[PDB]
């Protein structure tokens, strides 16, 4: 076979060891799942520095604790925006999840609280910035240097899937690279409890699975269509599907096709043949052997599982950082002020965050 | 080349989700 006695004997003692650690996460995150958090601060807390990102949600900004000195990233949610938008369960799912998850590559939730206007997480500050701005710099990441990423995207999927979580928004938009080289998962307003299926159309057009786009009912294989999606654009440059406008990237995506560089090993194509599968009934990460279709693939083989989740490996890239508050990872943009209210603004939707 | 295409569909830059 392809093991020989000792190695068989330690790759079955691993995958083993690792249905403890999530039974063991399981039930800890269930116990916060059901007796979580809340109004753990308020906004004279903290000073306002910078804005280091921006969505139709609002704004996420550096911010600094006035006691304590330290710097955080805090997510300032429009609670009328939120509402004209409909996503106010996306919102409240978002800081239920990031209150009871933990992993060493989801970002921490501080603190949170709400005031008139206004909903207010404060998370760790990752000040690496985003993989999406390191990868269209230097153009794309080696092997290596993907498969550093990749492993740690493919540990946090393990986790999340064992808590039923599909993730359902992964790009490197939304990835952060940390101080030590590591990523950091931040984004949870699309995720969903799901043992089952799930009907929503969402995402981002390039990596969309086929049964999201075909508006089927899907599972937590959609995360693995992504993966392939990632680790392709990380090695690549671009990713496996693109066109001028969304419905061609689709066609492209539902098609059944893919090319490759020709600088990707024969490893890397055939663990993307098998991640970006059409098919659910082969989609490695959707079969019997579950996860360790993926971590046992020779693309991984180099790759010491544990000593990725514990940290020990070095990171093949280290961002600069100048010191606490540096914000020279994230891009600069308009600053505006947050104004409040003497009015308390749409009270009865927000009751639970 | 296909890094050409790339660059030709204008999504380069970062990429909103479906909402
Ligand atoms: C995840 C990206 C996605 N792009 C849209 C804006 C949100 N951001 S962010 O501003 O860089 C960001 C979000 C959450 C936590 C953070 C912690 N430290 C630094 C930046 C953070």
């Amino acid at each position: 076979g392809h093991m020989g006695n000792a190695a068989a004997a330690k790759k079955g003692s691993e995958q083993e060891s690792v249905k403890e650690f999530l039974a063991k996460a399981k039930e800890e995150f269930l116990k916060k799942w059901e007796s979580p958090s809340q109004n753990t601060a308020q906004l004279d807390h903290f000073d306002r520095i910078k804005t280091l990102g921006t969505g139709s949600f609002g704004r996420v900004m550096l911010v600094k604790h006035k006691e304590t000195g330290n710097h955080y990233a805090m997510k300032i949610l429009d609670k009328q925006k939120v509402v004209k938008l409909k996503q106010i369960e996306h919102t409240l799912n978002e800081k239920r999840i990031l209150q009871a998850v933990n992993f060493p590559f989801l970002v921490k939730l501080e603190f949170s609280f709400k005031d008139n206007s206004n909903l207010y997480m404060v998370m760790e500050y990752v000040p690496g910035g985003e993989m999406f701005s390191h990868l269209r710099r230097i153009g794309r990441f080696s092997e290596p240097h993907a498969r550093f990423y990749a492993a740690q995207i493919v540990l946090t999927f393990e986790y999340l899937h064992s808590l039923d979580l599909i993730y359902r928004d992964l790009k490197p938009e939304n990835l952060l690279i940390d101080q030590q080289g590591y990523i950091q998962v931040t984004d949870f307003g699309f995720a969903k409890r799901v043992k089952g299926r799930t009907w929503t159309l969402c995402g981002t057009p390039e990596y969309l699975a086929p049964e999201i786009i075909l508006s089927k009912g899907y599972n937590k294989a959609v995360d693995w269509w992504a993966l392939g999606v990632l680790i392709y654009e990380m090695a690549a440059g671009y990713p496996p599907f693109f066109a001028d406008q969304p419905i061609q990237i689709y066609e492209k995506i539902v098609s059944g096709k893919v090319r490759f560089p020709s600088h990707f090993s024969s490893d890397l194509k055939d663990l993307l043949r098998n991640l970006l599968q059409v098919d659910l009934t082969k989609r490695f990460g959707n079969l019997k052997n579950g996860v360790n279709d993926i971590k046992n693939h020779k693309w991984f083989a180099t790759t010491d599982w544990i000593a990725i989740y514990q940290r020990k490996v070095e990171a093949p890239f280290i961002p600069k950082f100048k010191g606490p508050g540096d914000t020279s990872n994230f891009d600069d943009y308009e600053e505006e002020e947050i104004r409040v209210s003497i009015n308390e603004k749409c009270g009865k939707e927000f009751t639970e965050f | 080349t296909t890094y050409a295409d790339f660059i030709a569909s204008g999504r380069t830059g970062r990429r909103n989700a479906i909402h």
